[PDB]
RNA sequence: AGGGGAUCGAAGAUGAUCAGAUACCGUCGUAGUCUUAACCAUAAACUAUGCCGACUAGGGAUCGGGUGGUGUUUUUUUAAUGACCCACUCGGCACCUUACGAGAAAUCAAAGUCUUUGGGUUCUGGGGGGAGUAUGGUCGCAAGGCUGAAACUUAAAGGAAUUG
């Protein structure tokens, strides 16, 4: 293809492309508000945490760091904020 | 590394018009690129171009017609006087009737014939035909 | 007689196409030299040189002759043919045929001021065949052709009055430098200019205008 | 970037590079070393007078069978011995 | 000139490969350059198989095979008709017959 | 002749010249 | 534009999905094909049969634009398309070249099979690559019954289709003949169907 | 060897193209009509041509031979290639379709009898 | 182009590609000129009534001739939903 | 310079071959081959292709990381994993097809965007020999390394391909 609209690419292609190779670059990560069982004490956690984030109420580790997205523990209820 | 953003822009435009495409994505969109594109657009060599503002340096999407043969840059930006503009044009323009040597003077970025009309010279940026 | 076998040959024998401008406009492939000597009767030929080539065999060296011929009329049209043959006059004849088949037009222009008739080329133009690269620069009036003898006569048969030339490479390779100058003058009508920026209504082909006085 | 520097403040690099690559030539190196002034019999002059010592029958190179009728001559200004070819036919009978 | 784009071996990104020895002449050749074949063969050479089957104390016998990985240098591989000289066109054929 | 053995021969020559010059030096 | 009677009828769609023209190539995909729609599981892709119909009626307009129909050439080296191009040549002018395309048919003006066509129609550009290559020498447009992986070089009108099926090639040639006859006016009933069955343009093993 | 040249082969196949119903599977009768039907300077060449025509007739009696195409052969060829079945092969005998084909036709906005079956990897 | 007082010169003003606006040379033997017939109110094509599209040898050899023709046809209205600008 | 020194094995010795054979083949066999502490600074040390940066044709595969998919399998039928499959993405070693392009060609997705000659920068070459020689420095225990001419001589050497 030699004629195409570069200013309005389609959502599929821009979500397919790398986060730096889009038209305007932006993060693909997000934030969650997580509840652990027990203390209500909702807490906001990054997608790619890099730390064993626990609630400030108790040592109740919510996510474990991984190479990419953090792995949430089994007893957790998260919402994509 | 990336030393001349104007050179990268003009090389991308040259490759695009060689391949026959009607559009090209330019990065990273400086002021001299804007003024160079404005001169080419005023003389009718490209068409409409649009500046995408990200907060880093900007991108530019130019629309390419079929009229551009070669847009080139001159590196380094030589200091060019009034005899020097005609000997330069005789060297690197295809004819004496069309094509423009673009040069940054203290009175803005413009082409050699407008520099002749205003009677002022400066540094040479590039050329277009 | 001629008895052509081509839609184009039948049309030009019928007289529907009376100049080569239609052929050059529609890029029609010419395959009969009688079309060319009908539509351009006033072109003259000239054979540049005859070099002998040789192929080694188990019994001696089979030798044949390579003749390069340039046909042309002194306003706008040239053709270049190169033929090898066992006999030199047959090589010249068939090279004349090939040169007539390979006729291209020339975009003559002005060095400045567009006052009289087009004396020079419109733009700088180059060509390259082999290592030889031949450049052609538009020259002022009265400058004459500043070139070697061979490509000077080629440009004289083209119809250019004055042009500056720069060559590079083994210019003693005559076939290569002649083909390079031929490509250089052919690229003139490849260059797009501000006077050609304007659009045209795309005229329809004679091969469908005159479709019934074509093949059947 | 085609090798060589292109910066506007890089004339010295180009000058010394051109000086070395000029020394790489033949005529420039010869003219600057002065081999005509030092290692030439004529000392750089166009002509030179000398005193004939003897007559030689110098053979032509191959493929050519001939005797070229040259002479041994000692130059006056240098004292150097030099072989000079007497050009035409029978002119060896003038230079005894 | 350059005959092969791969220089007659398989080395793109190493710099050095430890050599092996030709099984026929003991020439040192890099392991990527050799002409590795695999001789998998029955031990009885297919003519005594009936005699050994009727002389075996067991029925149902497996009659095992011997396996060797043979490494040949270019000279021995050519001389032993393993590989042969191919045309300039079919030199690029990568697939086995 | 082969360049490797030409190099070897001129190296032996250089060694012999070194020793015949060190005789006087 | 068109008076909207040229839209894809459900009967033609029944024919198309019966011949499985929609079941295009595998996940192999030349990037010059945006006719693809909704890549199926099993690694196969589905073609926009509306787009195939639009390209087919465009090709029918181009064929009807020719003054002399015999200056159209139907090419099929494929056994699945030989009967199709023969019946296309029977129902239109459209001189056929089925089987082996001898080189020098468009060049080499002294050949006995020397044609001077104004338009060439091929079945597969990969198998008929000699014909499109020769057409690139003498300024001839090409219409090709392309697939989603076909070599679209030197192709000017690409009709996307499953050119590996027996029924699909014959259906495409049948619909092309029907539409060009409708545009010529030999088939005056644009709404009423054709008396010719689409099975007539099919390959048989005997 | 007994390889026959292209003059014999071409004359034989031409005789078969334009005289197939006339000539038969016997060398003697084929010879007696070949000398009548063509001018051949040699009795030996006439006999060679008649023998190859008889051989090719033997070949024709067991399936068609490639290259030879006479009027009877080509007329039965066209009489067989004008074959059309009674019912269409594309006529609906019940049509089966996939989910992707169903959403294709619903996006095109056409209603037709379709049967969706799951196509799993 | 022309000289000082009208009086046109430059025999053979050439054709330009409908896709790239580049000059189709006198020997670009891969270039084509598509003629698409017009229809008027009955479903039948009128002879001699064409829309013309010139395609150059470069864009034809590079394989985008069909996409260029698609967008040209959709711009001239004789195609409806085949070409999409936002790729 | 110590240790180790099984194999193989410059030199050497022998047995063959040969007109000769202090060569190829065979048998022994020293230094070496291995290691420690120091030196040496070379190689067809090759991709015979300097680095950084941008753009420019398609195709699939693979390595490492990541994303998604009610996808498959295993566990405790079932979770999470892991291993696979599909789609995508970043970074690699590469490969296949073509030539818009380049090139003297062989060939090259770089050897392209180079007479329409300028993105930044480093190094090297100027016909062939003499010659990487002589000399002078400098490094090295030495072997040698780095730097490095001239006289003289010559019309060709040379590259890639073609038919024999
Ligand atoms: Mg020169
Ligand atoms: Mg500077
Ligand atoms: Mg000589
Ligand atoms: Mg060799
Ligand atoms: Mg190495
Ligand atoms: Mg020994
Ligand atoms: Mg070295
Ligand atoms: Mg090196
Ligand atoms: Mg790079
Ligand atoms: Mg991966
Ligand atoms: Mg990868
Ligand atoms: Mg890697
Ligand atoms: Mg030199
Ligand atoms: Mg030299
Ligand atoms: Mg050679």
């Amino acid at each position: 293809v030699l004629v195409q609209d570069l200013l309005h690419p389609t959502a599929a292609s821009e979500a397919r492309k790398h986060k730096l190779k889009t038209l305007v670059q932006g993060p693909r990560s997000y934030f969650l508000d997580v509840k652990c069982p027990g203390c209500l004490n909702i807490t906001t956690v990054f997608s790619h945490a890099q730390t064993a984030v626990t609630c400030e109420s108790c040592s109740t580790i919510l996510c474990t760091p991984t190479g990419g997205k953090a792995k949430l523990s089994e007893g957790t209820s998260f919402r994509r904020k | 590394t990336r030393s001349s953003v104007l050179a990268d822009a003009l090389n991308a435009i040259n490759n695009a018009e060689k391949t026959g495409k009607r559009q090209v994505l330019i990065r990273p969109s400086s002021k001299v690129i804007i003024k160079f594109l404005q001169v080419m657009q005023k003389h009718g060599y490209i068409g409409e171009f649009e500046y995408i503002d990200d907060h880093r340096s900007g991108k530019i999407v130019v629309q390419l017609n079929g009229r551009l043969n070669k847009c080139g840059v001159i590196s380094p930006r030589f200091n060019v006087k009034i005899g020097d503009i005609e000997k330069w044009t005789a060297n690197l323009l295809p004819a004496r009737q069309f094509g423009y040597v673009i040069l940054t003077t203290s009175a803005g970025i413009m082409d050699h014939e407008e520099a002749r009309r205003k009677h002022v010279s400066g540094k040479i940026l590039g050329f277009v035909y | 007689g001629w008895v052509p076998v081509t839609k184009l040959g039948r049309l030009v024998k019928a007289g529907k196409i009376t100049t080569i401008e239609e052929i050059f406009l529609h890029s029609l492939p010419v395959k009969e030299f009688q079309i060319i000597d009908t539509l351009l009767p006033g072109l003259q030929d000239e054979v540049m040189n005859i070099k002998p080539v040789q192929k080694q065999t188990r019994a001696g060296q089979r030798t044949r002759f390579k003749a390069v011929v340039v046909v042309g009329d002194s306003n706008g049209h040239v053709g270049l043919g190169i033929k090898t043959a066992k006999e030199v006059a047959g090589a010249i004849r068939a090279g004349i045929i090939i040169a007539k088949l390979s006729v291209i037009p020339i975009r003559r222009g002005y060095w400045g001021t567009n006052l009289g008739q087009p004396h020079s080329l419109a733009t700088k133009t180059t060509g390259k065949c082999g290592s030889v690269t031949v450049r052609l620069i538009p020259a002022p009036r009265g400058s004459g052709i500043v070139a070697s003898p061979a490509v000077k006569k080629l440009l004289q048969l083209a119809g250019v009055e004055d042009v500056y030339t720069q060559s590079n490479g083994k210019t003693r390779t005559l076939e290569n430098t002649l083909k390079a100058a031929f490509v250089a003058i052919g690229n003139t009508y490849g260059f797009l200019t501000p006077n050609l920026w304007a659009e045209q209504p795309l005229p329809v082909s004679p091969l469908d205008i005159y479709s019934d006085e074509a093949s059947a | 970037g085609k090798g060589k520097p292109r910066g506007l403040n890089s004339a010295r690099k180009l000058r010394v590079h051109r000086r070395n690559n000029r020394w790489a030539e033949n005529n420039y190196k010869k003219r600057l070393l002065g081999t005509a002034f030092k290692s030439s019999p004529f000392g750089g002059s166009s002509h030179a007078k000398g005193i004939v010592l003897e007559k030689l029958g110098i053979e032509s190179k191959q493929p050519n069978s001939a005797i070229r009728k040259c002479v041994r001559v000692q130059l006056i200004k240098n004292g150097k011995k030099v072989t000079a070819f007497v050009p035409n036919d029978g002119c060896l009978n003038f230079v005894d | 000139p350059k005959k092969r784009a791969s220089n007659g071996r398989n080395k793109k990104g190493r710099g050095h490969v430890k050599p092996v020895r030709c099984v026929n002449c003991s020439k040192s050749i890099p392991k990527d350059k050799a002409i590795k074949r695999m001789a998998i063969r029955n031990i009885v050479e297919a003519a005594a198989v009936r005699d050994l089957s009727e002389a075996s104390v067991y029925p149902e016998y497996a009659l095992p095979k011997t396996y060797n990985k043979l490494h040949y240098c270019v000279s021995c591989a050519i001389h032993a008709r393993i590989v042969r000289v191919r045309s300039r066109e079919d030199r690029k054929n990568r697939a086995p017959p | 002749m082969r360049a490797k053995w030409r190099k070897k021969r001129t190296r032996r020559l250089k060694r012999k010249r070194r020793k015949v010059r060190a005789r006087s030096k | 534009s068109l008076p909207a009677t040229f839209d894809l009828t459900p009967e033609d769609a029944q024919l198309l999905l019966a011949a499985n023209t929609h079941l295009g190539a595998r996940n192999v995909q030349v990037h010059q094909e945006p006719y693809v729609f909704n890549a199926r599981p099993d690694g196969v892709h589905v073609i926009n049969v509306g787009k195939t119909w639009e390209k087919l009626v465009l090709a029918a307009r181009i064929i009807a634009a020719i003054p002399n129909p015999e200056d159209v050439v139907a090419i099929s080296s494929r056994t699945f398309g030989q009967r199709a191009v023969l019946k296309f040549a029977a129902h239109t002018g459209a001189t056929p070249i089925a089987g082996r395309f001898t080189p020098g048919s468009f060049t080499n003006y002294i050949t006995r099979s020397f044609k001077e066509p104004r338009l060439v129609i091929v079945t597969d550009p990969r198998s008929d690559a000699q014909a499109i290559k020769e057409a690139s020498y003498v300024n001839i447009p090409v219409i090709a019954l392309t697939d989603l992986d076909s070599p679209s070089e030197f192709v000017d009108v690409a009709i996307p289709c499953n050119n590996r099926g027996k029924h699909s090639i014959g259906l495409i040639w049948y619909l092309l003949a029907r539409e060009v006859l409708r545009l010529r006016g030999a088939l005056v009933d644009r709404t009423q169907p054709w008396s010719i069955m689409p099975d007539l343009y099919f390959y048989r093993d005997p | 060897g007994r390889v026959r040249t292209k003059t014999v082969k071409r004359a034989s196949k031409a005789l078969i193209e334009r005289y197939y119903p006339k000539l038969t599977l016997d060398f003697q009768t084929n010879k007696r009509l070949c000398d009548e039907i063509a001018t051949i300077q040699s009795k030996r060449l006439r006999n060679k041509i008649a023998g190859y025509t008889t051989h090719l007739m033997k070949r024709i009696q067991k399936g068609p031979v490639r290259g030879i195409s006479f009027k009877l052969q080509e007329e039965e060829r066209e009489r067989k290639d004008q074959y059309v079945p009674e019912v269409s092969a594309l006529d609906l005998s019940r049509l089966n379709v996939d989910n992707q084909t169903s959403d294709l036709v619903k996006s095109l906005g056409l209603k037709l009898p379709l049967s969706v079956i799951n196509v799993s990897a | 182009m022309e000289n000082d007082k009208g009086q046109l010169v430059e025999l053979y003003v050439p054709r330009k590609c409908s896709a790239t606006n580049r000059i189709i040379k006198a020997d670009d033997h891969a270039s084509v000129q598509i003629n698409v017939a017009k229809v008027d109110e009955e479903g039948r094509a009128i002879p001699g009534e064409y829309v013309t599209y010139a395609l150059s040898g470069y864009v034809r050899s590079r394989g985008e001739s069909d996409d260029s023709l698609n967008r040209l046809a959709q711009n001239d209205g004789l195609l409806k939903n085949v070409w999409s600008y936002s790729r």
